[PDB]
């Protein structure tokens, strides 16, 4: 199982809107953003206090580096890619998603993958070690990268040795945020609407994302008729997630909503008080 | 840390 | 072209003259353009900031966007989405849990 992960997001496209720069690249561990490098700043930059306190300007200067080559390369990648799906102008989309994993069992899983205009284009996988070509556009790609040997050869580096590496680095770096247990605030709401009552019981503010919210009528579970929310990001940091059950009016008072998570002491039971 | 993006 | 899906959600249990945060979480579109407001009584609200841009395994973008606010109980608050993929933008009305 899943200890701790560290994944980037890169978004290229070829024309800026607003809110959408040439390029933008974001750092993750365990899913809390923490860097940022963005084409109109020029600049990778922390997102937490634990990254700017542990780093050193030369992690900050290596990385706007990495990041200005970056956006060279998805102009060429763009323009390449217009072509070979035989495409107009406008506004297209290339996208990559790379980072490893800590398992429990010490192993790494690691993985690069491309997409393009909302599909697969090529991945890079840790287990199987070959790039996966998704249409013949694609293949153009993959057969320049495994001639050479070394696009596979600096993938396997990465994902298997220097991203682990800083993984565990970076665990170090914000341990006491990124290990912080908040416990949800629970409210059961109610409305009845057209001789139906909807009972809504929300999970507000609770870190981290891993939460159980089941609703129970009487000695029964009520799983089968309950609608659940995402599991949904608030702007500090926290998550949000409700679960959803219809009713008849006059049943109210046996369904009540059980409520586990990692910052609570004890599972609580909550109900509607109108 | 990030890694460059290959051309394609 | 996917039609983007909406959550509304504040922060917090709304209650009177508690300051609250209020968000749109817009998952599941492309391309990522996309134009989010979050009205009260059909009025733009000051101090609307848009998250940063994801994706999901699908390549399907996703994005915060919030705003602080008061909730009271006779107004209308509403995240109102236009895409690309929709004729017409659809409005989603947050419900206070006063």
């Amino acid at each position: 199982m899943v200890l701790h992960s560290l994944h980037y997001l890169d978004v290229a496209v070829s024309e800026p809107s607003p809110g959408i720069p040439q390029f933008v690249a974001m750092g993750f561990v365990d899913g809390i953003p923490f860097t940022r490098y963005d084409s109109e700043r020029g600049r990778m930059e922390p997102l937490t206090e634990w990254i700017k306190d542990s780093a050193d300007p030369e992690y900050w200067d290596s990385q706007t580096q990495i990041g200005v080559g970056s956006q060279h390369v998805y102009a060429r990648s763009l323009e390449t890619l217009r072509e070979r799906y035989n495409q107009s102008g406008g506004l297209h989309t290339v996208l990559r998603v790379y980072g490893c994993e800590l398992l429990s069992d010490g192993s790494v899983r690691g993985s690069e993958r491309f997409g393009y205009d909302g599909r697969d284009f090529i991945s890079f996988d840790l287990e199987s070690g070959r790039f996966m070509a998704a249409d013949s556009a694609a293949e153009i790609t993959r057969r320049r990268w495994e001639h050479e040997g070394i696009v596979a050869e600096r993938q396997t580096n990465y994902l298997k040795h220097e991203c682990p590496e800083w993984l565990q680095k970076y665990v170090g770096y914000g341990q006491k945020e990124l290990e912080r247990k908040e416990p949800p605030d629970v409210h059961v709401s109610g409305k009845e609407e057209h001789g139906t009552l909807i009972l809504s019981c929300h999970a507000y503010g609770f870190y981290p994302k891993t939460i159980a919210v089941n609703w129970m009528k009487g000695d029964e579970i009520w799983d089968q008729e309950t609608e659940w929310g995402g599991v949904v990001p608030n702007s500090d940091g926290t998550f949000h997630t409700w679960a959803r059950i219809e009713a008849l009016p006059e049943e109210r008072e046996q369904y009540r909503c059980r409520v586990e998570h990692p910052g609570m002491p004890e599972p609580g039971i909550f109900a509607w008080e109108p | 840390k990030t890694m460059m993006a290959h051309d394609l | 072209g996917e039609a983007p899906k909406v959550e509304v959600y504040a922060r917090s249990r709304a209650e009177e003259g508690k300051e609250n945060i209020l968000h749109c979480f817009i998952t599941g579109f492309h391309p990522p353009k996309i134009d989010v407001e979050l009205l009260k009584n059909g009025e733009p609200m000051p101090g609307v900031t848009y998250g940063d841009l994801s994706f999901n395994d699908k390549w399907q973008f996703q994005r915060l966007v919030y705003v602080p606010f008061i909730p009271t109980r006779e107004d209308i608050f509403t995240c109102r989405v236009a895409h690309s993929t929709m004729p017409e933008p659809r409005s989603y009305r947050w419900e206070p849990d006063f």
